[PDB]
């Protein structure tokens, strides 16, 4: 899943040559975080 | 400064060696920056150039 710029829609993409997102024009994407239990110490 | 820089130079008569060819530079114009999409034209931005 990936979130798109400008643009608020979640691509999902994992060809290699799609790169573009849909409906919106720009090629930037951005990964989105998912839901994974991480720790830290403080 | 783009307009001066044009109007200083001046082109003349080309013949290689009857028919001659004359070469003129009118008014110049600059636009917007623009981006060429696949799809259409769309807006730049220095991020997206960044980015890119
Ligand atoms: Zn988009």
């Amino acid at each position: 899943t990936y979130v798109c710029g400008d643009c608020g829609q979640e691509n999902t993409l994992k060809s290699g040559d799609v790169i573009q997102c849909r409906e919106c024009g720009y090629r930037i994407l951005y990964k989105k975080r998912t839901r994974r239990v991480v720790q830290y110490e403080a | 400064g783009l307009q001066n820089v044009f109007q200083s130079f001046g082109e003349m008569l080309v013949e290689p060696s009857w028919r001659y060819a004359t070469v003129k530079f009118g008014e110049v114009t600059v636009e917007k920056p623009t981006f060429f999409s696949d799809d259409k034209e769309l807006e730049f931005l220095p991020w997206h150039a960044r980015l890119q």
